């Protein structure tokens, strides 16, 4: 379950 | 489905601090990386940071290192950003989002001014307001501060033909919007029309029938 | 910060015609892991602003297929193939690869149609207001353009200035159209001292002003 089909930006975190 | 949840307006003094909320709905919210992103129209969108809310570990940008404080409890799926030191250069909207979802955004003034709720007036269905078998009605939302007001009508089951204008700055430094709709002439007399005004700062909450007067 | 530049600022655009809207960035956006992290966001006015697409060139879910984008390194694009009405707002791009992640400035998608002239509504003040002792009068232009109009108030045929404040809608997502509020406030002492409240209009789709107005306290 993540909230969209990508993300919008590289992990970082 | 998805959906990002932030906290409602704030009005908050210079050197003071406050901390925004954002619930996450309908994904794994300790396995995505939930951003920060601050809005005006004099410096548009700018990034502020990203917190692992897992891990705990944060990424700030340069400019917004000691400003802002990024936070999460792993238990109520929410996100958290502090902004302290607050300065004129702070009033915004704040939002929170990931993976091209986003939330409402959270709009912050930073004042000393005093908060101050909107007086709710109808504007009536009239001979002067009617055009090719439609009523014109509304809403005035007079004397508030600070931004923003919302206004809905009947409890948000009426959107088509709504018109929700602009707060105007009056010399006072009070706000003032109208809100109108335009209705069939035929169904003033069976169908009820409610103003929903929500004002979070001074704790407004409005309903105003709007109707025919009365001579 | 890897800078962002969009191009152009604003786009006028008929229904049915194509848009293109360009994305420079300062360096690649092409990251290590394969993945270039380049998006379109979509904002109107008083919204959150929605992702319409990601990684270059992949539309998001309900995103109609109207809608076409590629590049790839430095260069960007976002293509419509006919605009529809709803396609208005402020079109950003903005990169996922470098840290900080940066915005472009917006490109603003505006609608040309034909010219419509307003309906005009007057609103005497309420009786609540009144008695708080402040006559608010409230003059409503529908649904009209071009967005440039003039509103003047008029009190027993007296032309007002300074006592006046006017505000326009954001263009209409449906019909392309924009309204204004003008609100003239008095004191509920001034206003009982006239007759005649009249607001007048100019406009392109009008070949002369329209005058909306009422006689105080007749029914």
């Amino acid at each position: 379950q993540a909230p969209s089909a990508a993300p919008s930006a590289a992990p970082s975190a | 489905e998805v959906k990002l949840q932030q906290s409602g307006a704030e009005l908050v003094r210079p050197g003071a601090s406050v901390k925004l909320s954002c619930k996450a709905l309908g994904y794994i919210f300790t396995d995505y990386e939930m951003h920060w992103v601050k809005q005006t129209p004099v410096h548009g969108l700018e990034w502020i940071g990203v917190i692992h809310p897992g891990s705990g570990n944060t990424v700030y940008n340069q400019k917004f290192q000691g400003k802002a404080t990024l936070t999460a409890d792993k238990s109520s799926s929410t996100a958290y950003m502090e902004v302290s030191s607050l300065t004129s250069e702070d009033s915004a909207v704040y939002y929170c989002n990931l993976w091209g979802r986003w939330g409402q955004g959270t709009t912050v003034t930073v004042s000393s001014a005093s908060t101050k709720g909107p007086s709710v007036f109808p504007l009536a269905p009239s001979s002067k307001s009617t055009s090719g078998g439609t009523a014109a009605l509304g809403c005035l939302v007079k004397d508030y501060f600070p931004e923003p007001v919302t206004v809905s009508w009947n409890s948000g089951a009426l959107t088509s033909g709504v018109h929700t204008f602009p707060a105007v700055l009056q010399s006072s430094g009070l706000y003032s919007l109208s809100s109108v709709v335009t209705v069939p002439s035929s169904s003033l007399g069976t169908q009820t029309y409610i103003c929903n005004v929500n004002h979070k700062p001074s704790n407004t909450k409005v309903d105003k029938k709007v109707e025919p007067k009365s001579c | 910060d890897v800078v962002m530049t969009q191009t152009p600022v604003t786009l006028s655009v008929n229904i049915g015609q194509p848009a293109s809207i360009s994305c420079k960035s300062g360096q690649s956006l092409l990251h290590s892991d394969g993945k270039t992290y380049l998006n379109w966001l979509l904002q109107r006015p008083g919204q959150s602003p929605k992702r319409l697409i990601y990684l270059v060139s992949d539309l998001d879910s309900g995103v109609p297929d109207r809608f076409t984008s590629s590049g790839s390194g430095t260069d960007f694009t976002l293509e419509i193939s006919r605009v529809e009405a709803e396609d208005l707002g402020v079109y950003y791009c903005w990169q996922g690869t470098h840290l900080p992640h940066t915005f472009g400035g917006g490109t603003k998608l505006e609608i040309k149609r034909t010219v419509a002239a307003p309906s005009v509504f007057i609103f005497p003040p309420s009786d609540e207001q009144l008695k708080s002792g402040t006559a608010s009068v409230v003059c409503l232009l529908n649904n009209f353009y071009p967005r440039e109009a003039k509103v003047q108030w008029k009190v027993d045929n007296a032309l007002q200035s300074g006592n006046s404040q006017e505000s326009v809608t954001e263009q209409d997502s449906k019909d392309s159209t924009y309204s204004l509020s003008s609100t003239l406030t008095l004191s509920k002492a001034d206003y009982e001292k006239h007759k005649v409240y009249a607001c007048e209009v100019t406009h392109q789709g009008l070949s002369s002003p329209v005058t909306k107005s009422f006689n105080r306290g007749e029914c």
